[PDB]
């Protein structure tokens, strides 16, 4: 079930030690993820114009 | 492979058992859980197809119950079947390797503190092997941090999650910054 | 190794030195020490041996590195077989050789005449983070503010005539 | 001897004991807090000086 | 009963007409005027008010002069134009607060409801709001002094409704709005420290003095409650806080993030144009 | 103390009150029952955490630390004001 | 009723065992308990439910305060087995305990101490603390600074 993901937990074997936790800013990491790669295409082609227009 | 639906049976290239056969392997391996969930496992094409051979069926449920005693034992027929094939000869090695590591990163994505004991249960294999294994997975595998043995049981740490995370931009950052200073060069000449 | 660049030079050019800078982290002194001196060519020819006579020992320092990345627990027999040296004080000396680098960490402990190490390759992530990306942030936002820089100059040097 | 006179450590019972290992204290957070306020004023000027 | 008024700047800009008429008298103490506004409403508006005449004595101080008549014919055509606004309280522009002012306010508790008590500067050199809205009640002394008149302060702001907005806007063209961004904002992170610097080194030397080298039983336990307030924050080690400090400084990455990102995409067109223009006017120029 | 190490212990309380260490459960329990302290301890191992008081009547070494205190705090402010705007008025204005 | 009121002082029930004994034995107030325990089963019920009833009551009155009481040294000062005390979480999951923080190794219980958010709960106390604060030092010195103006 944690492997299915269905709640925020892990087990343990020798210790028997249980934690839980949870990561609220999910929508931050991956929209800036976005932007990054976005802008990452337009650095490339603009590169590719500067290429273009020089040699 | 998900028009295997609308598939039927070809003698121009390869039979559909034989197509089945072939994407059997990218399907058990390159996909994860949720994957299988979200195809393969709500469609009824391998429900349909799993009564061809005892084989798949078995090879399916021991992976997806996580059991290696029966899958290391029917790993030699895996293993023979794998090799002399035409296109597939050249990737026997890498699959093997990215299955053994894909099964390694499920086991130890929900296990964090692992003794020894119930690992050589679990594998059925002796510890110096999986000693060299895991010791050869931490550097040249790279799946999660480091293992110290000084209590004789496997212990994890894995922050790969919260700083990680955002640590991930770190690496598109630095290209970003060898580009700009790529584009610093492109100034004025 | 060679992955995002692809040409017909590199490699050719790579292809007598691929097998042993594949075979150093392996780190078999034996062999490849009449492996390296028997196909030897371009490498030797380079002159006066220097950087090689210097990786003919650098390899089991790069090997106790690899030790040092590995566990902590030293065995007397089967790690110092599979190292090929075998010998209590040369052992604990060589790694002592190899803490005193600086370059990783290790905590040493003597007990029952075992050497354990700490060994934690864990990362700044929720230790002192401040003091520990502080200088990266710096550094980066001079690079970022120089870039900012790069795309001021030029456009006046666009506008200068016009 | 000379060692006892030069590395100026105490010694125990047939034993070699070290200290001033791992014992530093961190900051209190606030000057580097305040050199990081510098840092951003120097940000202000960088960012904007010609403007 | 009231938890904050409402001040008009077109009160503070007829005491600025007090200091216009004057016409150099060589006497020129505090003026009590008669402020108006709606005590309807809980919160208290003021739109406008008028002056009266208020003179005192050199030496006794308990000398204090008002006008009834002139007072209830002021208030009577006012409230005979305007039936929205009654009357409330008093104001001087006194920089000290007199003995006499219970006594002076007190005509207005009889004939009046509670008056409100403003007091402002002569010299407007001070750099912190001008204004002080002073409720007058009576409360339970916890020392068992005699129950008396007592001042308490109330806060308040200062705003317009529509048009004196753009009045004073045009009469100025010299101070800028709220204008997100650098300066505006930096501004005011340079000069506050100044503003708690002089307000500050102005309160604790006279507290300090006053404290130990004074008399007349002001009440000092609610001082004891300040130096209380002081103890609030017992140099807190931020160990606790380092996570936050963290955070914060996450943040901080994603708006170098962000600026590096936007600064590199604004970039494009600069060098773009700064080549294929320049190339395209040299080649056509001859 | 209202500084260096505010983090105290029931050794003192128990040596004062001349009580055992079994009653100052009940003792800080009637503590908070009066309602005169906020003081809530958050510890595992054995420690006492303290809070929020009123100085009430008078104290006279709270009062050279009041002055000083806030002297200190005062200068430092200063301090840090004309060390800001030093470069800050200059670089910005 | 006033130790049931607010503020509940830990006290042994050994006290109260006498008082109600006596509470059955007079007859000038609430005479018939008696009838009240007339049914031999019902009296044990409502008797065990109210004493239940009661250390449920003082723990939740506990929960408030952070000051961390150590049940297990308590359960000793009561002079009671754990395992009721199990069966009293048995009756706290029902009775929401389900905020809380606990231990594997030993029996030490945290009613608060959470995961604490930044922007949430130290930001919020933060907030609260340092506005409080500034006006109430905004407050009483200006007060001050009116008041010392009646001496002259």
């Amino acid at each position: 079930m944690i492997l299915d993901k269905k709640f925020h937990g892990i087990l343990d074997q020798g210790e028997g030690v249980l934690i839980i936790f949870d990561e609220p800013p999910v929508d931050k990491t991956y929209e800036a993820a976005l932007e990054t790669i976005q802008n990452m295409s337009k650095v490339v082609d603009s590169l590719y114009n500067k290429a273009k227009k020089l040699t | 492979f998900l028009d295997t639906v609308s598939t039927f049976t070809s003698y121009e290239l390869m039979d559909y058992k034989t197509f089945v056969t072939y994407t059997v392997y990218v399907s058990m391996i390159a996909l994860e859980r949720p994957d299988l969930r979200e195809k393969v496992i709500k469609g009824a094409e391998i429900l349909e197809v799993l009564h061809s051979l005892p084989a798949v069926r078995q090879y399916l449920f021991s992976l997806y119950e996580c059991r290696y005693s029966v899958f290391f034992q029917s790993l030699a027929v895996v293993e023979q079947e794998m090799k002399k094939d035409w296109l597939f000869a050249p990737h026997y090695r890498y699959y093997v390797r990215e299955m053994r590591i894909h099964a390694y990163s499920q086991l130890l994505e929900s296990y964090r503190s692992l003794t020894l004991g119930y690992m050589a249960e679990a594998f059925g294999v002796g510890v110096e092997f999986i000693d060299q294994e895991l010791s050869r997975f931490i550097a040249a595998g790279r799946l999660h941090c480091k293992i110290d043995k000084v209590n004789e049981i496997v212990e994890t740490n894995r922050p790969d999650s919260k700083n990680w995370q955002y640590q991930e931009t770190i690496k598109k950052g630095d290209l970003l910054l060898n580009r700009v200073q790529k584009l610093s060069r492109v100034i004025n000449m | 190794d060679r992955l995002q660049f692809r040409q017909p030079s590199l490699k050719r050019s790579l292809m007598p030195y691929f097998l042993l800078t594949q075979a150093v982290r392996t780190g078999n002194l034996a062999k490849f020490n009449q492996v390296l001196d028997q196909f030897g060519e371009k490498f030797q020819a380079d002159g006066t041996y220097t950087l090689i006579i210097r990786l003919r020992h650098n390899v089991i320092k790069t090997g106790v590195r690899m030790i040092s990345l590995s566990y902590s627990r030293i065995s007397l027999a089967d790690i110092a077989q599979k190292l090929q040296l075998d010998s209590p004080e040369d052992a604990e000396f060589i790694v002592a050789k190899a803490i005193r680098d600086g370059v990783i960490e290790a905590s040493i402990n003597h007990e029952k005449g075992y050497v354990q190490s700490k060994e934690m390759i864990d990362i700044y992530s929720t230790r002192e983070p401040q003091l520990a990306f502080h200088q990266r942030i710096s550094f980066c936002l001079d690079i970022h503010n120089m870039s900012v820089k790069a795309m001021r100059f030029p456009p006046k040097s666009y506008n200068k005539d016009l | 001897t000379d060692y006892a006179k030069k590395r100026g450590w105490v010694l125990g019972p047939n034993n070699y004991y070290s200290f001033a290992s791992q014992q530093q204290k961190p900051e209190d957070t606030t000057i580097p807090s305040t050199e990081l306020a510098k840092q951003v004023i120097e940000y202000a000027r960088q960012l904007e000086m010609i403007v | 009963a009231v938890q904050k008024v409402v001040v008009h700047p077109l009160v503070l800009l007829s005491v600025v007409d007090h200091f216009n008429r004057i016409g150099k008298v060589g006497n020129q103490k505090r003026v009590v005027g008669v402020l108006l506004g709606s005590w309807q409403k809980k919160v208290l508006d003021v739109s406008n008010s008028f002056a009266v005449p208020f003179d005192e004595d050199d030496k006794d101080d308990s000398v204090w002069f008002l006008d009834h008549d002139y007072l209830e014919n002021m208030y009577g055509m006012f409230k005979k134009v305007n039936a929205r606004e009654r009357i409330v309280g008093w104001y001087h522009t006194g920089p000290k607060l007199h003995k006499n002012d219970i006594a002076i306010n007190e005509l207005m508790k009889r004939y009046c409801p509670n008056s409100v008590l403003v007091i402002i500067d002569v010299k407007p050199k001070d750099l912190g709001l001008p204004t002080e809205a002073y409720i007058s009640v009576e409360e339970v002394h916890d020392d068992g002094t005699p129950t008396s008149k007592t001042f308490e302060h109330v806060t308040s702001e200062i705003g317009a409704e529509e048009a004196e907005e753009v009045g004073v806007e045009h009469l100025l063209r010299d101070i800028k709005d709220t204008t997100v961004g650098t300066l505006s904002q930096r501004i005011t992170n340079q000069v506050h420290g100044l503003k708690g610097l002089n307000s500050k080194l102005l309160d604790i030397r006279s507290y300090l003095e006053k404290v130990a080298t004074g008399k007349l039983p002001i009440n000092h336990q609610i001082i004891y409650q300040l130096q209380d307030v002081f103890n609030l924050l017992p140099d807190v080690s931020l160990q606790e806080f380092v996570k936050a400090f963290y955070l914060k400084t996450n943040d901080q990455m994603v708006v170098v993030y962000l600026a590096s990102l936007i600064r590199s995409v604004v970039a494009l067109h600069n060098l773009i144009n700064n080549k294929i223009a320049n190339r395209d006017a040299e080649k056509k120029e001859g | 103390r209202p500084a260096n190490h505010r983090q105290l212990t029931f050794e003192e309380i128990a040596k004062s009150a001349k009580i055992t260490v079994n009653e100052v459960e009940l003792l800080v329990m009637k503590a908070l029952s009066v309602g005169l302290v906020k003081g809530s301890i958050d510890e595992v191992d054995k420690r006492v955490h303290m809070t929020w008081v009123q100085p009430r009547v008078l104290d006279l070494q709270q009062i050279k630390g009041m002055k000083d205190r806030l002297e200190f705090w005062c200068t430092d402010v200063k301090s840090m004001e004309m060390l800001v705007e030093h470069q800050a008025h200059d670089i910005l204005t | 009723l006033l130790k049931l009121f607010t503020t509940m002082e830990l006290m042994r029930w050994s006290t109260l065992v006498e008082d109600y004994g006596m509470e059955l034995r007079k007859g000038s107030l609430e005479s018939p308990a008696t009838d009240v325990f007339g049914s031999t089963e019902e009296g044990e019920k409502r008797w065990k439910d109210l004493k239940n009833r009661v250390v449920e009551h003082n723990i939740r009155i506990m929960a408030k305060y952070y000051t961390r009481i150590t049940m297990k040294r308590m359960a000793q000062l009561l002079d009671l087995s754990v395992d009721e005390s199990e069966a009293f979480l048995s009756n706290l999951v029902v009775n929401k305990t389900i905020f809380a923080k606990v231990d594997r190794l030993a029996g030490i219980i945290n009613f608060q101490r959470p995961k604490d958010p930044n922007n949430l709960l130290n930001d919020w106390s933060q907030k609260l603390n340092s506005l409080m604060s500034l006006v109430n030092k905004t407050t009483h010195l200006i007060a001050k600074e009116e008041m010392i103006h009646n001496l002259q």
